[PDB]
């Protein structure tokens, strides 16, 4: 591809755990994100890696995806 | 530090070394560099900028199981200075600051008086404590078991002696044919 | 019996030859490979230690059994006293995490992997160690091929030297 | 003569185990270690007698040696005779006691009772060639020497630079630079200057060389600390070897315009410098930056002792504007 | 006046050859990081490569040989040795004619010297820990066990019953890097071979394989004087004179045709 | 009589707590399976099978039923409270303070962060909580 | 849903094992306790791991390594005791001829 | 005889105490090796023992086993010395004991202290040298 291989792309959430809607223009370059929890930072990477086949255990937060 | 009849529940909270405070207390016992967590120098076994690291025990012998209350005192003051350089200095105080003896040795006779380190089970470092309360799968909680109960150990030791029983009866079938050969040179010699 | 033995000798034999001649291919395949492995791994991850500007190397060891082989990790920044080996003894957690970094960064230069994610794994650090994974994350993004970088932080300190190929984030929550 | 021939022999032999540098009193301690093995001594010496014997052998010695484009010199190490003997003799007491074991011989009574005579000077056995078999030194590679070299200039530079600051009362230099200030002028509260210079630094940097392993870089620093090329501080810097430094002290010189010291001339890595910068200034007359004039540390107490307490570069207040030289 | 008037021929000869010096430079270098044996071929290369440097036709080699062991006798009271074939091993000083060459150290012992080096030495050890001189030092003292190894193995042990005797005094056959020395002992036979400190014996014995002895090589057995040896055994077990000659046979015993007498 | 005696101080303190079971403790294998059929479970499952909080309990009570038979009059426990929780941390301090509190002879060296050994009923006779004065 | 179409999970592995990544595996995913659990992973092991995440095929080459060292090891003391035994048989077998 | 504390910790110092005179019997037997000393030894961890019968803490089996795998060791070693009146095999544990001063199985400092000395003290090679100038260039 023309960018480095597995580019992600703006990622929209719906109905999770809070966010009725949401939609990240990620950026293909770089991404020091800096900021503590309080939404669910944790909870996003439990989002990230349990809709791409990733089991949550791996971090523990939350196990059921339902 | 306050106690007493009653056990080192240690209240320590974030910044005052709740671990290091065990270590400490265990050090109380002559643990080494890799059971302290002080290193080869003995500085931050001290207050760190301190020299004079005193471990002061007042040990109060007026109750079940006394060890020398007529000799050692009533109480028994056992005096640590573990210094920053030479061996740390010990006094087994009486109950009035008599120093009764010098050394941890009579340190260890009177725990041995109330078996009151060495065994897993009996103190566990923060490691050990991890392992055993969450690396620990059923074969790893045997191992972590039979350490404590010093079954492994003890089976150690068990096949071990059976090794060198099995060095004897090598002694025994060498040292058996040199007694074969000088034997056969005696009768042959007697006919 | 003697008749037995001296027919299985040399089956047994040509089966211990065939082993070894396994053996032998095997060191000529693996110990090449893996020579590659540590010597470009370690190159980078040194490299990145004196970017950061501390001492930390990573030996491999390979025992006379495959099975006895291993990887191990020996740094240094106290110049009073000499290097030795780091293990989870007696060091500050910070250092070996981000020898862990480090192992990440090898692992992205070595396996197909085209891509870094961080999940907060700097909980607990102290200023300096966090300051050392943000410049880990900087020369990430000095090195070429740009690929997606992730590194997920609480806070953020003072003193980033920035260029222009990287791309600063903040995670809100 | 031919005693004297091969004591001389076994003299360069220590020397091979002492590496090619060995101390005065080392050297004389090895004398009546000799002269027990020959049964010749005579009694009736002071020590200056045996001093007298050792370098009329050390002349015919060198005599030779100038034959052989490589030669021995006699230097006073620059800590001075009364450090050199305070950790001298710190080990003549680990001495005495060990021998007390073997002091089953009025000979070593005798030796464990010639108090040694403070003395800082060794002799060195030194090339003075540079052709094939020269770099043919068949040490180990080329990059160590290239790199060390690299250490070497890392090390002038830090020596050049200037650090201002509290004296490190843990370099026992400054313990003894107080004590003579108390010998000579009687003042025990003397107020110190806060400027001073070293080379030990660059430990840190010996491990930001990047081309080579940090095994093999610490391996080969191993190799220096027991081929004594280089020294390790207690604080984890390092330095370069007296007698190192004598070999390089000449090609230094030549490379870097080096200041030798103003009583005996000759160049002091240690020692104590004006703190006065217009005695560090360029001397104009030159263009060249003229590092401030310093005595070796013998030679400045003689200096204070007889001659003066100002400079003459600048003629400053020595006792205020001083550097300490380490 | 003979060591004078002898050195000051030895001065003329040299005003005739610079050469030597730097030949013995060559060699001093050569020896001290590497500890060496030097072909004839090498003697002669660099020799060769001299002349043309010097630009003077080529003299006796011969001549050269003797020339700079008495320089370095006077110098040094050292003898060059060259070495017989090692082909002469297994099927008048030759000097020119001798193939393999190294320096010899002519002096006999000075007791007392000895010992006190003995004695600062044991102020280094117990000092020292819980080193390349060190190093070498321990590295030759393994040597010098298994040399004593072999001399009970009359010049023949297997490698196996060598491995065992390491093992024996606590050497870790496990293949780790050497304590102090962080390599293998295989390395240090190695050294010892290109040393030629031992002999290895490889034969294909259809049954086992090929099976491996090891015996004592020419540079410790030039370098093996035999009272040398023998007062040596003596100082092992701070013997007197009593058992001198008695333990000198034995040692004869132990050695029987280790050496190509 | 020590795996008898484990099995049955873990049966009576998860009983304490809530449950019950056996020890597979395989010597060939070297494994201690812990099949333990409590309450919050349907069958004599696993330990594994048990919440995170609840597999720390269990680990807990095993380890003081291990205690129980040995002839250790002293012990030790530190850095326990990072991977464990706070209702586990105040079901110990009330199993201390039911037996510690008779156990006049075994000294415990237990650390806590919190300053729960006054907070929660730990305090008793023989063997309890005593000040410690935080930082 | 590949591009909006409904399917399991096992598709979306394929994929995830197919993009080179892995989100389970610390040599590409781990966190801060998974972090020091990899400071305290066995060096033969985690190394062992490592290179799995680089290559398998070596790995499976050196249990086989492993395995033809047990199998050696005990062909070997075979191999001795059928020395010993040949040795002892010869000897017997000469006492026997005497009888 | 089950459960004494102080017979338990005798036996400990008792054996201790044992040790410590085995180890001075194993320099004993390394010069001359006799088999009083393990034989009684044997007889002395035994009659212990047998005062530890009923006694049932695990560190005194321990200890034990390994005063029975040193006595073990201490009668075999005798035995090969007694077959005959090899020797060197003896010299180089002596000569490594020998240079064992210590205060009173790894590999100790004077050991190597004297065995690279001597050969030193011996060697027929001489001594080498190095420098700098000219790899200083
Ligand atoms: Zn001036």
């Amino acid at each position: 591809s023309s960018f480095q291989p597995g580019s992600i792309i703006k990622i929209r959430l719906q109905d999770f755990v809070t966010y009725t809607l949401t939609e990240f223009n990620l950026s293909p370059s770089l991404n020091m994100i800096i900021g503590p929890n309080g939404s669910g930072k944790s909870t996003f990477v439990c989002a990230v890696c349990l809709g791409l086949a990733g089991k949550p255990e791996y971090i523990g937060r939350s196990k059921k995806v339902e | 530090l306050e106690l007493g009849s009653r056990l080192n529940f240690i209240v320590g909270n974030n910044g005052s070394g709740k671990s290091a405070i065990l270590t400490a207390i265990t050090i109380g016992l002559g643990a080494k560099a890799s059971e302290t967590n002080r290193g080869s120098s003995l500085k931050d076994l001290i207050r760190e900028g301190c020299y004079s690291a005193k471990i002061i025990l007042h040990l109060d012998n007026s109750k079940y199981g006394a060890y020398q209350q007529g000799i050692f005192g009533n109480e028994i003051i056992v005096e640590r200075i573990i210094k920053r350089d030479g061996p740390a200095s010990f006094s087994l105080r009486s109950e009035n600051g008599k120093e009764i003896s010098n050394k941890k040795k009579d340190i260890q006779t009177v725990v041995d008086y109330f078996s009151v380190v060495s065994n897993p089970m009996c103190f566990l470092s923060q490691d050990a404590a991890r392992s055993f309360l969450t690396a620990s799968t059923s074969q790893d909680k045997y191992s972590h078991f039979m350490k404590g109960t010093l079954l492994q150990e003890i089976t150690e030791n068990l096949l071990y002696a059976s090794a060198i029983h099995d060095s004897a009866q090598e002694n025994m079938a060498l040292h058996l044919e040199n007694l074969k050969s000088l034997k056969a040179e005696y009768e042959d010699a007697k006919k | 019996e003697l008749r037995e033995l001296e027919h299985t000798v040399p089956q047994q034999s040509k089966d211990l030859e065939t082993i070894k001649a396994k053996l032998k291919e095997d060191h000529a395949v693996l110990e090449p490979k893996l020579d590659d492995i540590v010597s470009k791994i370690s190159a980078r991850f040194a490299r990145l230690f004196n970017n950061v500007g501390s001492a930390g190397a990573v030996r491999l060891e390979k025992p006379k059994d495959y099975a006895e082989w291993k990887i191990e990790i020996m740094v240094k920044f106290r110049d009073n006293a000499p290097l030795k080996k780091l293990d989870s003894h007696t060091q500050s957690g910070g250092e070996r995490a981000v020898s862990t970094v480090l192992y990440m960064i090898a692992l992205q230069e070595f396996t197909s992997a085209p891509f870094r994610v961080v999940d907060q794994i700097n909980q607990g650090m102290d200023s300096r160690n966090e300051r050392i994974v943000h410049k880990a994350m900087v020369e990430n993004a000095c090195a070429e091929n740009t690929s997606q970088y992730f590194l997920i932080t609480p806070k953020l300190l003072t003193g980033l030297h920035y260029h222009e190929k990287m791309r600063i984030h903040c995670v809100m929550a | 003569p031919v005693t004297g021939d091969a004591t001389a022999k076994y003299l360069l032999q220590y020397i091979l185990s002492a590496r090619g540098i060995c101390h005065e009193n080392a050297l004389i301690l090895a004398l009546m270690r000799l002269e027990t093995d020959a049964s010749t001594l005579n009694t009736e010496w002071s020590i200056q007698q045996w001093v007298d014997k050792l370098n009329d052998y050390i002349n015919a010695i060198n005599v030779k040696l100038n034959l052989l484009g490589y030669k021995i010199i006699r230097i006073n190490h620059g800590i001075g005779r009364n450090a050199v003997t305070l950790k001298a003799k710190q080990n003549f007491e680990s001495f005495e006691d060990n021998t007390a074991i073997r002091a089953h011989n009025n000979d070593y009574a005798v030796l464990q009772s010639i108090v040694l005579p403070e003395s800082n000077r060794f002799f060195v056995y030194v090339n003075l060639a540079s052709t094939e078999e020269t770099k043919l030194a068949t040490r180990f590679n080329q990059n160590e020497i290239e790199f060390m070299k690299w250490a070497i200039e890392q090390f002038m530079i830090s020596g050049e630079t200037i650090v201002e600051g509290p004296a490190l009362e843990t370099s026992i230099i400054v313990k003894e630079v107080n004590r003579i200030l108390v010998a000579a002028t009687g003042d025990s509260n003397l107020a110190k200057w806060r400027k001073f210079s070293t080379f030990t630094v660059g430990s840190t940097n010996l491990f930001q060389f990047q081309e080579l392993t940090a095994t093999d870089i610490e391996d080969l620093l191993l190799r220096l600390c027991e081929l004594k090329w280089f020294y390790r501080t207690q604080e984890g810097k390092f330095g370069i070897d007296l007698r190192c430094i004598a070999e390089l002290e000449e090609y230094l010189t030549s490379m870097y315009n080096l200041n030798t010291c103003q009583n005996c001339h000759k160049l002091a890595i240690q020692g104590v410098r004006c703190g006065n910068e217009s005695c560090r200034e360029e001397n104009e007359e030159t263009g060249e930056n003229s590092l401030s004039q310093i005595w070796h540390v013998d030679c400045f107490k003689h200096y204070i002792t007889h001659v003066s307490k100002n400079c003459d570069r600048c003629g400053s207040s020595l006792i205020t504007e001083g550097v300490y030289v380490i | 006046d003979v060591d004078l008037t002898e050195d000051l021929a030895v001065a003329k000869i040299v005003k005739e050859n610079p050469v030597a010096r730097k030949m013995v430079r060559y060699i001093l270098s050569r020896g001290e990081s590497q500890n060496s044996i030097i072909t004839r071929n090498k003697l002669q290369s660099v020799i060769h490569e001299a002349a043309r440097e010097e630009n003077i036709a080529k003299p006796s080699f011969s001549k050269m040989f003797m020339d700079i062991n008495a320089i370095l006798y006077n110098v040094y009271g050292f003898e060059l040795q060259g070495l017989p074939s090692k082909n002469n091993m297994n099927a008048e000083p030759l000097g020119h004619r001798a193939q393999k060459f190294i320096l010899l150290n002519n002096v006999p012992h000075s007791k007392n010297f000895d010992d006190f080096k003995i004695l600062q030495s044991a102020h280094t050890y117990e000092e020292l820990i819980v080193l390349s001189t060190d190093r070498d030092l321990v590295y030759k003292g393994v040597l010098s066990v298994i040399l004593c190894i072999v001399f009970f193995s009359k010049n023949n042990i297997l490698h196996q019953e060598l491995i065992k005797f390491l093992e024996t005094f606590g050497i870790p056959s496990d293949g780790s890097k050497i304590a102090i020395l962080n390599i293998t002992i295989e390395d240090l036979i190695k050294s010892l071979e290109k040393r030629e400190y031992i002999v290895r014996l490889e034969e294909k014995s259809d049954t086992d394989g090929e099976v491996i002895s090891y015996r004592i090589g020419r540079r410790t057995q030039a370098e093996l004087g035999l009272e040398s040896l023998e007062k040596l055994v003596q100082e092992i077990m701070g013997l007197e004179k009593e058992q001198t000659k008695s333990l000198h046979d034995d040692i004869i015993k132990s050695i029987g045709d280790s050496y190509s007498i | 009589g020590t795996c008898f005696d484990a099995d049955m101080d873990f049966r009576a303190s998860l009983k304490v707590r809530k449950f019950s079971g056996n020890l597979s403790f395989i010597k060939d294998t070297k494994s201690l399976e812990i099949y333990i059929l409590t309450t919050n479970d349907e069958k004599a499952r696993n330990v594994d099978t048990l919440s995170g909080g609840e597999k720390s309990f269990s680990q807990m009570a095993l380890l003081l039923a291990t205690w129980k038979p040995m002839r250790s009059r002293i012990i030790a426990l530190d850095q326990f409270d990072v991977f464990m929780d706070q209702v586990n941390r105040k079901i110990g301090t009330t199993l201390i303070v039911k037996k510690l509190k008779d156990i006049a002879r075994t000294q415990t060296i237990i650390i806590t962060p919190q300053d729960i050994g006054k907070i929660a009923d730990i305090d008793s006779s023989g063997v309890s909580i005593h000040r410690m004065r935080d930082p | 849903l590949i591009n909006d179409y409904q399917v399991s999970e096992s598709v979306v592995k394929t994929l995830v094992a197919q993009l080179n990544i892995q989100l389970d595996n610390l040599c590409q995913f781990l966190s801060q306790e998974r972090v020091e659990e990899f400071a305290r992973l066995k060096s033969v092991k985690l190394l062992v791991e490592t290179i799995r995440s680089i290559d398998a095929s070596l790995l499976d080459v050196l249990d086989e390594l492993r395995e033809l060292q047990g199998n050696e090891q005990s062909l070997q003391k075979d191999l001795d005791f059928k020395k010993a035994k040949i040795v002892h048989l010869r000897q017997e077998s000469d006492k026997l001829r005497k009888s | 005889k089950d459960g004494d504390p102080q017979l338990e910790f005798k036996v400990l110092q008792g054996y201790r105490d044992l040790e410590s005179e085995m180890h001075k019997g194993r320099a004993q037997v390394t010069r001359t090796g006799d088999i009083g000393v393990a034989m009684d030894n044997l007889n002395a961890v035994d009659s212990l023992f047998n005062k530890v019968i009923g006694i049932k803490n695990n560190g005194l089996f321990a200890h034990d086993a390994r005063a029975m795998v040193s006595i073990s060791e201490l009668a075999q070693i005798s035995v090969r010395n007694l077959k005959f009146d090899a020797d060197e095999q003896s010299a180089a544990d002596q000569q490594e004991e020998s240079d064992g001063d210590i205060d009173r199985n790894e590999f100790s400092q004077f050991n190597w202290f004297r065995i690279g000395a001597l050969y030193n003290t011996i060697s027929k090679n001489a001594p080498i040298t190095d420098h700098l100038m000219g790899p200083l260039s």
